């Protein structure tokens, strides 16, 4: 058992960086979502048609 | 040895896969975060430029001021009331758009999804060959009719006594182009608003310039025609200047080369004195009501999926079926279904047809029996 | 003579004009309520904090907070 | 306002005298509204448009009354000449949001009451003769069958 100890030490870095990967996610979100729930705030809205949707 | 490795990896793996999902769930909502921060803009149509830079466009507003557009918009493409977007806060040209859609244009032109074959069409088969005639005809090589020294047809309008069944052959007719066909009611093109009554008109010859290869058919043109107003009502002043805003994008100062228009009607009598011209009527084709063939073949056509004996007299029935209308025989074959549906007799005898002749032949005499007049 | 300084600072000051106009219907899931207005436009909309959920006829005349646009 | 919810509770005994009736119009429109695969096997397009005709008070609200309750459906009510407006065509808009307004729920029956209000014979004159009512009477037409028309429902007409 001598290249048991470079795959554990992978290991655990890839978790060490799965961690900060879901923290970092975890902050995102909430930036996200005060902004998206602020826009949510806004029910006074328009009523109207709906005309066409070209290709640009 | 390596074996360790793998059970590691496995780890590794899920680690980048929990944070590629989070990144992916993340950007898709922070994408929303900058797209809903711009704002639209209004949209004109252009009446003339006064400088090299100034020009003179109404919005879809109202009056209409004179601005500017971006240095890299290549103002000649700027058409002289043609249809862009202006900086909604500042006004000022941005972009440039086709012309409009008419969201009823929509709705009346992807609404028909029939696809009926000629050999359901019957009873019409001289009638069949003339409408060919008249409108495809004329697209396979008007330079024959040019040859002979006429234009070809403008516009043909069906006849038929009511319950005739014209509607059909358009909805065949249909089976042409399947897209390059156009068909609206004459009766959902009115509305109480200020005026679009005349542009729902304006719309179709517009969507018609648009597509050369199509035609517009127009059922219940009866509706819309009329006579004449007498001063009656406050809609027959619209509704006159309807029709006759039709009568002039027909044939004023302007030729819908290419497409044209097939009408049908039930009372040719109160059809107005102007859309019987030349100009506008090109040629009245008379559906009239089926003949003893022509009923035959009504009933073999509805007849398909009809489970009975070896003993069904169509020919008795036909000899039976006298003055009825085109829709009558689809009524006997479903009534023969219903009489069958009567003591569960999963078959179809020649008697059911046999009684279902006699109650329709019975109840119908409620009728009026005023077949048509074409003057 | 009531409304010189308070009773008209109370009868002006107080409340709001808040137009009336005509309701369509709700929108389920939620209050989800639709403004309308015969002669000015419609709206996606909602109703005020002194109203109960009942009461949400659809089809109904009522006036909308003149600036919340909030019936 | 025509979705009927008050669920009119009418018995078919509660009719009187038109048994005759009553069995040749639930099979008209109950069957192939309870029974779907009959009407599939043998092969024939359900009958569509009941119009019933008689005296002033000869049974037709009864008739109709006895078909909202005895099927599992949504029955629509409309008054012959509720269906129309000052305003030019207005009537046509109101009658088809009552088509798709029956189409909402597939399982469901219209029922144009004093259908004679819509269904006035056309005339020949310049002044008047009711254009907006004519223009009704085509949109429900229209509406019913031919160009775009459907195969879910059925409607019960009542004309005097």
């Amino acid at each position: 058992a001598s290249r048991i100890l470079d795959n554990e030490i992978r290991i655990l870095k890839e978790d060490v960086q799965r961690t900060t990967l879901e923290l970092d996610s975890f902050k995102e979100k909430i930036k996200e979502n005060q902004e998206k729930i602020k826009l949510n705030k806004q029910l006074p809205y328009l009523v109207g048609n709906i005309v066409e949707i070209l290709e640009m | 040895k390596l074996l360790q490795h793998r059970e590691l990896e496995s780890r590794s793996r899920k680690v980048k896969e929990e944070l590629r999902s989070a990144k992916k769930d993340y950007t898709k909502t922070e994408d929303d975060l900058k797209s809903l921060q711009s704002v639209g803009q209004i949209i004109g149509e252009v009446l003339r430029p006064l400088d090299d830079e100034r020009l003179i466009v109404k919005a879809s507003s109202g009056p209409r001021y004179v601005v500017g557009c971006r240095s890299k918009v290549d103002k000649e493409k700027l058409t002289s009331g043609t249809r862009v977007v202006l900086d909604m806060t500042t006004l000022t040209i941005m972009r440039a758009l086709p012309r409009e859609v008419d969201p009823v244009v929509y709705n009346m032109l992807h609404e028909d999804p029939g696809n009926i074959s000629y050999s359901a069409v019957g009873g019409l088969s001289d009638q069949i060959r003339e409408l060919r005639e008249s409108i495809e005809l004329p697209l396979m090589n008007p330079e024959l009719f040019i040859r002979v020294g006429i234009k070809p047809p403008k516009g043909v309008l069906l006849y038929g006594p009511p319950g005739t069944g014209k509607t059909l052959l358009a909805r065949a007719i249909a089976s042409n182009i399947d897209a390059n066909f156009l068909k609206v009611v004459s009766s959902a093109i009115i509305d109480k608003y200020i005026g679009e009554s005349a542009r729902l008109i304006r719309e179709m010859f517009n969507y018609a310039r648009e597509h050369q290869p199509c035609i517009i058919f127009m059922d219940e043109i009866d509706a819309i025609g009329g006579r004449r107003f007498s001063e009656g009502t406050s809609a027959d002043r619209e509704i006159q200047r309807t029709l006759m805003e039709l009568l002039n994008q027909l044939d004023g100062f302007d030729q819908l080369g290419k497409v044209k228009m097939i009408m049908a009607t039930n009372r040719p009598d109160v059809l107005d004195p102007a859309l019987l011209r030349p100009g506008r009527l090109d040629r009245k084709i008379e559906i009239p009501l089926p003949n003893e063939q022509s009923r035959m073949e009504i009933l073999k056509i509805h007849g398909a999926g009809i489970a009975k004996h070896g003993e069904i007299d169509y020919e008795a029935v036909v000899k039976l079926a006298e003055g009825f209308n085109g829709a009558d025989l689809r009524n006997i074959c479903t009534e023969a279904g219903m009489s069958a549906i009567r003591a569960e007799r999963d078959y179809v005898i020649h008697e059911d047809f046999m009684k279902a002749v006699r109650k329709l032949n019975e109840a119908k005499k409620l009728e009026s029996s005023a077949t048509y007049s074409a003057d | 003579d009531l409304v010189s300084d308070k009773q008209m600072m109370q009868e002006e000051q107080p409340l709001q004009v808040a137009r009336c106009t005509k309701i369509i219907n709700p929108n389920t899931e939620d209050a989800k309520y639709v403004i309308n207005v015969k002669q000015i436009a419609k709206f996606v909309v909602g109703l005020g904090d002194k109203v109960s959920p009942t009461d949400i006829e659809e089809g109904m005349r009522v006036g909308v907070d003149r600036n919340k646009y909030q019936i | 306002a025509m979705e009927v919810d008050e669920k009119p509770t009418e018995d078919y005994s509660d009719i009187g005298g038109l048994e005759k009736q009553i069995q040749e119009l639930v099979e008209a429109i109950v069957l192939p509204m309870t029974h779907k695969e009959r009407f599939q096997t043998i092969g024939i397009r359900p009958p569509k448009g009941v119009l019933l005709y008689g005296p002033p008070g000869t049974g037709k609200t009864l008739m109709a009354r006895a078909c909202a309750a005895q099927t599992n459906a949504t029955f629509l009510k409309l008054a012959g000449p509720q269906l129309v407006q000052m305003f030019i065509g207005d009537g046509a808009k109101l009658v088809r949001d009552a088509f798709q307004l029956a189409k909402e729920k597939a399982p469901c029956i219209i029922f144009i009451d004093e259908i004679d209000a819509i269904g006035t014979k056309r005339f020949d004159s310049e002044v008047s003769g009711d254009r907006e009512v004519q223009r009704t009477m085509l949109e429900l037409l229209n509406q019913l069958d031919g160009f775009s028309s459907d195969e879910r429902i059925k409607v019960i007409a009542a004309t005097n």
